[PDB]
Formats: structure tokens, sequence, C-alpha cells
């Protein structure tokens, strides 16, 4: 099944989302 | 319908209105279904993704780090710092839904096996004649149903009519009662009466042991006995396979090791709380070294390595599924890639059982005590009516021969199957027994009337010429078949009467050992004269040449009786007269049929072979027969001895039991045995230590399935003997059985390379934490940038390696050994050895920098192993820069870097690159780039390299990380090249 390659793309997605809100927590502490 | 077995049988059916003649019609099932509801119980269904992350964060480490992380903000708040404990929390919440989803897949992938193979029933409904054969979900009060030996009971049944002479129930999983019952038709009056005690119901869950029995369904769903017990609970057998607790009891072993090494980290600090952390206050000096020790103890105590086995499992038995290896048991996919001998059965399963009757013979001249024999072939194999009757291979009429037309009578009489067009396949295909529906078949390509047949439609025209027999004798009943007599018989009248309860004929039909000794006569043409010695000898020895010559064919002897009994004098209640109801019988012909082998099955023997796996037919034929079949499969060569590799049941029960261990050594075929024997074969395989693998489909074969190491059901089989096994065979195929023990081996070599991957990585963060504090370094890395690291292994190439292909080779190897030691004292050794190189050469990493570095500082073998106050100015004539990022974007770096070089390392166990290359796994390689685009994310962006402590890296410094990094792939290749020749992996 494809949904094996839906399944690492999804976990890659998360990892993203996280660095994501790291960036938006800097600037929103910094001002 | 309530206390159905109080109410009568009449008022049962009166009670839904419905008809036992015919059953529900469309519209009734309709309503009753929309007013009952389907036959299930309701998909509970109770988990969250929301609930699962915060079950997560219940165990102690993880709330601890959050509490070291709270205090060392809330002390050192007098003069990131704050991001720590916030972003801490965020990778922790990261790693944790990436967790949850893949346990979550996992479960719901083995939970769907059960959706290739939904449980049906049988019934009957008005818009079709026939019994039909629906999902058991589809199954409403009021339906009439029907059950026979070997199935599972589909709902709450109040039972019409017994069909047998006895119907016999297992009703343990319901009752108790570990014997069978026996049921009957009448009322039981008491309304209030306890399951057991109603005679004439059938529960659901529940086996026929004997007989066959249709009844009208009184209740479905959860109003069922079982389904009021199913409601409470569950009653979740709840895991774990024998393989998951060797390896969890490794894993409390090495976890304990982890927090002895963890907390010894901290005691090499333990003088070192008041340097300046700053300056040296001892609470704060004790939380930071505590965040650490805490942090490589969250990040690297492994973690749920049953939680590879629980996906390794559900990887490979979604792959068996899909190819026609339906996984009941999961224990037995680890002994499966254990399996050294495969008993299997002939019929259907290493042939194909479509039957086509394909010679026969009559008698032609008979002088004095000899015979000439008429004697024909027919063209076609399949079921469709389509070919010729030969007469040395000239095409003929089989209507002018006069005794072909009288076994054409008997091949139509004497049958209870059918032919039927299948207008969406556009195919003809069989209802009832495939040896049956080939004498169907055969009499519709004879014709022997020559009706006109060549313009009707495939539809009609697909039991034409059978229905012209019928319309010429009633069949008023027949004596079914008993081993006793080896054959079963038709009572026939003549088509017009007027009373006239005469002029009669019994059609007999049957194997040769039962039916010739009972023959008087012989039919030449339409006179007949006594059947004697050489006219005996004569049949029988061309039967002989058919079974034992290039197509070997099981043939059936048929003969008439001319004057049978008057239909007054016949009593079928007790099969045991039969035989003497078929006496003074006359001779017909014979039909030979042919079963043709399995396209694939002569290869996959030869796999066996090459994988050291010992296959044994398990056949019905007679001795000759059976070892003509296993030469032109492979089993033995064209000129192979084998009088003493292959035995009749009853030529191995006269071998002393001593000898009979011996025979099961050698022997690759058994002919005409037993059930028993099915058992004893296991028993003596396994006194010479033999993982067997037994097939089954009967009810008989149910306790040899449970005995042998690995019990195999056909799909096609029953209920009963499937409950039994650890596997069912969707296609019945022989060569299923090998792919899926291929597929053992291939799984049990995934779990070998996820594990070694994640005991490598683990060790390595051990490793470099440990040198960085008992060599007395500057650490190597910030317990928020190990967590990084171990979010994004964990959720790429991790991930990345269940897409993994079968080891090359994997079946030129013999079977895996029972007992062989999943980590194998050498494995470990390169757990280790490879762990250490990954922490050696990350903190190897940093003190390159520290000191080779052209814009670092200068310290060639000095001590950076120096106390970091260092203002002292005694070495130094500077002075504090110590806390740089750059020696971290290199253990970072390099980290991350052998991280994905040792997943290239974890493609194979034992086979190198050279042969088993990056490319061999691209969701791997495209995992690697995804992760390296993050690293590359979290250095450049700016906002966050000063929240994990990062500076850029120039093509100067990513080189390196090269030299060191690359040779783990050079250090695995020699330990795989030692392993591949020395170690016999
Ligand atoms: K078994
Ligand atoms: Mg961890
Ligand atoms: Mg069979
Ligand atoms: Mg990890």
């Amino acid at each position: 099944m494809e949904r094996s390659t839906r399944e690492l793309c999804l976990n890659f997605t998360v990892v993203l989302i996280t660095v994501i809100l790291i960036w938006l927590l800097v600037r929103s502490y910094q001002y | 319908m309530e206390a159905a077995h109080s109410k009568s049988t009449e008022e049962c059916l009166a009670y839904f209105g419905v008809s036992e003649t015919t059953g529900l019609t469309p519209d009734q099932v309709k309503r009753h279904l929309e007013k009952y509801g389907h036959n299930e119980l309701p998909a509970e269904e109770g988990k969250s993704l929301w609930e699962l992350v915060i079950e997560q964060f219940e165990d102690l480490l993880v709330r601890i780090l959050l509490l070291a992380a709270c205090i060392s903000f809330v002390l050192a708040w007098f003069e990131t710092a704050f991001v720590e404990p916030f972003v801490i929390l965020l990778i922790l919440i990261a790693n944790a839904i990436v967790g949850v989803w893949q346990e979550r897949n996992a479960e719901n992938a083995i939970e769907a096996l059960k959706e290739y193979e939904p449980e049906m029933g049988k019934v009957y409904r008005a818009d079709r004649k026939s019994v039909q054969r629906i999902k058991a979900r589809d199954i409403v009060p009021g339906d009439i149903v029907e059950v026979a030996v070997g199935d599972k009971v589909p709902a709450d049944i109040r039972i019409l009519s017994i069909k047998s002479t006895t119907l016999r129930v297992d009703q343990s999983i319901l009752t108790g009662e570990s014997v069978s019952v026996i049921k009957h038709t009448e009322p039981v009056p008491d309304p209030r009466a306890v399951n057991q005690d109603k005679k004439n119901m059938l529960f659901s869950g529940t086996n026929i042991a004997a007989g066959k029995a249709l009844g009208i369904v009184a209740t479905t769903g959860v109003s069922t006995e079982i389904g009021k017990i199913r409601d409470q609970m569950a009653a979740t057998e709840q895991d774990k396979t024998p393989l998951q607790q060797k390896l969890d009891e490794f894993g409390e072993q090495l976890s304990k090791v982890i927090s002895l090494i963890c907390v010894a980290v901290w005691l090499i600090n333990i003088g070192h709380f008041n340097d300046p952390v700053h300056g040296g206050s001892w609470i704060r000096g004790a939380i930071y070294y505590f965040k650490i020790a805490v942090a490589l103890a969250v990040a690297a105590i492994p973690e749920g390595l049953p939680a590879v086995i629980t996906t390794c499992l559900a990887l490979g038995t979604r792959r068996m599924a899909k190819k026609n290896a339906i996984v009941r048991s999961l224990p037995s996919v680890e002994t499966l890639g254990c399996t050294s001998v495969i008993c299997s059965d002939k019929t259907g399963t290493l042939t194909t059982n479509q039957m086509s009757v394909c010679k026969m013979f009559i008698i032609d001249k008979v002088d004095g005590d000899f015979c000439s024999l008429n004697e024909f072939s027919i063209t076609g194999s399949t079921y469709a009516p389509e070919g010729e009757v030969l007469k040395n291979d000239k095409p003929i009429r089989s209507g002018q021969f006069d005794g072909l037309v009288e076994l054409a009578t008997i091949c139509a009489l004497c049958n209870d199957s059918s032919l039927d067009f299948n207008e969406t396949k556009g195919v003809y295909e069989k209802v009832g027994e495939a040896t049956e529906t080939a004498l169907t078949t055969l009499v519709e390509k004879m014709n022997v009337f020559n009706t006109e047949v060549r313009n009707l439609s495939k539809v009609e025209r697909a039991n034409a010429c059978n229905s012209v027999i019928r319309q010429l004798m009633k069949k008023e009943f027949t004596l079914e078949f008993s081993r006793d007599r080896k054959s079963m018989s038709v009572y026939c009248s003549p088509a017009k009467s007027s009373r006239a309860a005469v002029g009669n004929k019994m059609f007999v039909k049957g194997a040769p050992e039962g039916v010739i000794d009972r023959c008087n006569y012989v039919r030449v043409g339409t006179t007949r004269v006594p059947m004697t010695g050489p006219v005996k000898e004569k049949i029988l020895s061309v039967i002989k040449e058919w079974g034992t010559g290039r197509d070997t064919l099981r043939c059936l002897a048929l003969a008439t009786r001319d004057t049978p009994p008057k239909r007054e004098e016949m009593v079928l209640d007790d099969s045991s007269r039969f035989m003497e109801y078929e006496t003074d019988l006359t001779f017909v012909g014979v039909v030979g049929m042919l079963d043709p082998p399995r396209k694939e099955v002569m290869g996959s023997i030869q796999l066996c072979r090459d994988a050291g796996i010992r296959v044994i037919m398990i056949t019905g034929d007679n001795k000759g027969t059976a070892i003509a079949i296993c030469r032109r499969i492979g089993i033995f060569g064209e000129n192979e001895e084998v009088a003493d590799r292959a035995y009749t049941g009853r030529e191995f029960d006269d071998l002393p039991l001593a000898e009979q261990r011996e025979a099961c050594r050698r022997a690759c075929c058994f002919a005409r045995v037993e059930p028993s024997h099915k058992s004893k074969i296991v028993e003596y395989l396994q006194s010479y230590d033999e993982i067997t693998a037994m097939t089954g489909d009967g009810v008989n074969d149910a306790p040899a399935l449970k005995k042998a190491e690995i019990g195999i059901a056909m799909g096609s089989g029953t209920a009963v003997a499937k409950t039994a096994s650890e596997m069912v065979l969707a296609d019945d195929n022989f060569s299923t059985i090998v792919a899926a023990v291929e597929e053992g081996r291939a799984i049990y070599n995934n779990m070998k390379q996820f594990i070694r991957y994640l005991i490598s990585s683990n060790v390595g963060e051990v490793v470099c934490i440990f040198l960085t504090a008992a060599l007395g370094l500057p650490e190597a890395l910030i317990p928020v940038q190990l967590l990084w690291v171990n979010l994004v292994t964990d959720g790429l190439p991790a991930t990345a390696l269940g897409f993994n292909p079968p080891d090359l080779d994997i079946m030129d190897r013999p079977p895996r050994s029972p007992k062989e030691p999943l980590i194998s004292g050498w494995l470990f050794f390169r757990y280790m050895a490879i762990g250490g190189y990954v922490g050696a050469a990350t903190v190897g990493a940093a003190a390159w920098w520290f000191m080779y570095a052209e814009d670092g500082p200068g310290v060639t073998y000095h001590q950076l192993t120096h106390f970091m106050q260092c203002t002292e100015d005694h070495p130094h004539f500077d002075c504090e820069i110590f806390e740089a990022p750059e020696p971290m974007t290199m253990a970072l770096s390099v980290l991350v870097t052998i991280e994905m070089c040792n997943a290239l390392n974890s493609l194979s166990e034992n086979q190198s690159l050279m042969r088993m290359p990056p490319w061999v796994n691209i969701w791997l390689l495209g995992s690697i780039c995804l992760s390296m685009s993050l690293h590359f994310l979290i250095l450049y962006v700016d906002p966050l390299p000063m929240i994990f402590k990062l500076k850029a890296l120039d093509l100067t410094q990513w080189l390196m990380v090269l030299k060191i990094s690359l040779p783990v792939i050079g250090l695995d290749e020699i330990l795989k090249f030692i392993a591949r020749n020395y170690l016999e992996g």
C-alpha cells in the first residue's frame, strides 16, 4: 500500500510544524 | 422473537411470517434488517489522539525533566533559561504524537486482518432457489439458515429439521459442556429454561461437530446468548509474543545499565557543582547537571522494543494477507521462519481440484472368459461442456454405443451436483463436488441422445443433456456413500407411469475396490453376461495402468442393479445395509478423471529444497498413483528409487514403532492414510526436533492442526479446522504456504535490523554524554539538542526502515534454529562496537574544533580537561570562550550524519552496501534528505539557532563530518564482512 509513504510524509510534517512554532515563539516573546 | 425454544416449529415460522420452502423475500429482509439491525456487536472504538499524548506524559522521567527545567528557570531569574523548558515540552509533545500514530496504525493493521475473512452464514431466500452464502452480519431474524458439519453457527437459531440421523453440536465456548451434545426439534416447554436445556437451539459462535440441519433465526446481534456475554468485558487476550518477552528481558537489563551510567554522570560533576554554572551555587549547579543526566535517560532508555516487534508483525502480516496467507496467531509468525518440514494434502492444494473425465471405457466383446474393451478419450479439461469423445483419436458420436448410453445415464443420476454459467466472469462454473461436476460435464460432452444443444445459450446449454436423462428416469432416493463399501447409489424409476410402481433400477458408482466384487454380470452393449475371473482381472489391469501413467487418473466403477429390491423393502436410517442393497450388480464402465498439478508447485517445491525444507505429500490416491504424482511435481526424481520413501497408511501401520519414527525421517509421500496418521506423523517428526507445518480442512484435521507447530487451514475448508490453525490459505494453494514461510524469514530479519539500529543509536548517545563528563570535557550536547536528534531519527530514518526489502539469498539458507538466541553473543559486539564509534566520534568532533581547528582556539594536547572556570591565567597569558556553539555543531552534526549512515547500514543484517545499495530503499533515501533539510533549517534560520545553541558551518567544516562519520559505514561493513564469511551468517 502507498499508505507507507503517507506515513513517513506525515511524520516529517509534525517535526516541521514543531520547528515552525518555535520560530513563532521566538518573535512572540521578543515583542 | 422471545423464547423461540418454547414455541413449536410451525409457530416460529408463523411468528415471522416466513416460508421454510423459500425463506424471507427481499422486502421481509429489509424490514427485519431495519427493525433488528445487523448481526453484529456495536464497534466500541474508545480511544483518542488527544488522550494518548497526555497519557504518554504521565511517566515519571518525562515529568522530572520538565520539573528540572522549571526549577532551573525560576532560580536563575535573579539576573533561555526560559525557552528551554518550552522547547523541551514541544519536542516531547512532537515525539509523543509521532509515537502514538506509530502505535495505533500498527494496532489497526493487525485488527484489519480480520477483514480478510468476514463471518459468513448460509441462508435460503426467495430470490434464488439454491442456498446462498451471505455475510453473517446480513442475517436477520426469521431467516432460514442452513448448517452442516464444520460450520460456525451464525446466529441464535431455532432448529426446524434435522437432515442427518443426528445433529451434534460443540457449544463449549458457551455452556462449558466440553463434549458435544445432540439436538432435537420438538419444543422445550419451559420459557425460563437454561441454555444447556434448550436442546432445540443452535447458539451463535458455536461449532457443528456432526450433521446437517435447517433452522429459523430467532435473534441476532447483542440479543444472542453469546452477545449478552460478549457485551460484558472485553475480555482481550492482550499479548505478548514469546520473542517479545525474551527481548523485553534484554530491554530491562540494558535499561538498568543505562540508569546506572546516568546516575554516574551526575557524580562525575558532583565535585564540579560549585564551579560557576554560575557562580556555582549548589542548587543551580545541581539541577543543571541533572537535566543532562535525566535528558540522556529519557532519550536513550530503549524505549518500546516490544513496539518494534509489534510493528514488523503489522507490516509483515499485511504482506502475507495480500499474498493469500491470512495469519490468525501472531506468535506463529516468529516460528514460521523456522519451518523445516511441510506436510501438505494433495487434492486442491498441490493440485487444483478442477476434475475432468478424460478417458473412459466399457466392455466390447466377451468370448468365453476373455473380453475386449471399448475405450475412449475426451477433450477439454475445464467444466465447460466443450469438447469431444474420441476413439483412436477420431471424433465419434457417443450414443452409437449403448454401453456409453448407460454409462452416461449413470453419471447423470448418481450425481448431487450441477453446472452453472457465470455471465459476469463469462465462464462455466461448478456447483457441488468437483468430482461430481466432472461427471456432469462429461454427460454434456457425450450427449448420448443427440438432443439439440448447438442452438441453446450458454446458460440453458449448461445442463441440457443431463436434464434429458432425468426426464427419462425419476430418481426416488439416494443411498449415500459409506466406507464399508466405497460406493453410493441412486434408486431410479421410469419416467411415465400409472401404478406401475415397477420397472426400476439402481445406478451405483464408486471405487473399483468396492464395486467390482459386487458385480455378477457385465454389460456388453445392451446384453449381459456373467462376470468372470479374467474379465475382472482385465478391468482391474486397465484401472491400474491409468493410475500409474502420465496423467494419473482416479477411476470410478459404474454399475447397475437390473433387478433391485422393492421400494417397500428398503430403509435408509442405517447406512450399513446399503452394501447389500447394492449387490447382484452389472458392470458397465469406468470413468477415469484428471486433477492437474498446480502451475507453481513444481517450482515451489524446488524453493523448499534450496531453503532446506522437507515437503511431504499426504494424499488419498492409492500408492502407485501418489508416487507418479510426486515425480511429476518434483518431490521425487524421474527415476529416483522410493520403495522406502513412500508409504500406504496400512503399510505404515505394520512397521514396528521404532521403524515408523524412522520412515517419517525419509518419507515424502504418504498415501491412503487415516486422520489419526496426521498426528502420528507430527509426533515422530517432533522427536527429531523438527518444526512441522501441517495442512488440514475437515473437523477431523483439528487434532493434528492443533498438535502441529504450525496448523494451516484451507479457506475453502471448515470453520472448525481454521480455529485449530495459525494460518488460513485464502487460495488453498501450496505455493501460498511457501510464500508464508519466506515472509516469515523476511520479517525476522527485519526485526533484527530494526533493533540493531535502535540499540546502536542509543548506545552512542550514552557514550558521548559519558565521555564528555568522564574525561572532563565541556558538554558536547545540551539536553535540548539531544531530544531534537532523537526526534528526527525516530520520525524519519527509523520509520523508513519498515519499508526495507526482503534480505538477499534469504532462502538459500536453511531454517533458523528454534532457540537460537535473538541476539547472538557476537551480535551484541556490533551493537557496542558501532555504538561506541558514534559516541567516540560525536565528542571526537567537539574535541577537534577545540584543538586542530584553524578558526578555533589552539589547545593541542592541552587540557580541555582543565576546569571550566579558568581565569587563573596559569596556562593562558583566553579565557572562557569554551561555551562556543562551534564544537557542539560538529557533535550535533556528526551525530545526525552518522545516524543516517548507520541507517544505510541497517538495510541488511549481514549483506554489504556493494550488494544491497543505498537505493534498495528509496523512502529511506527520501527520509534522510527530509531529515537533512531540517538540520539545515534549524541551523541557518537565525531565530532558532539561539535556542538550539548552534552556529553555521562552512564547507570547511561539513567536510570533516564526512571523514568522521562515514567510516561508521566502513566499520559496520568490516563487521558485516567478518559475519558473512567467518560467522556463517
Ligand atoms: K498448531
Ligand atoms: Mg527515548
Ligand atoms: Mg483433501
Ligand atoms: Mg530514538
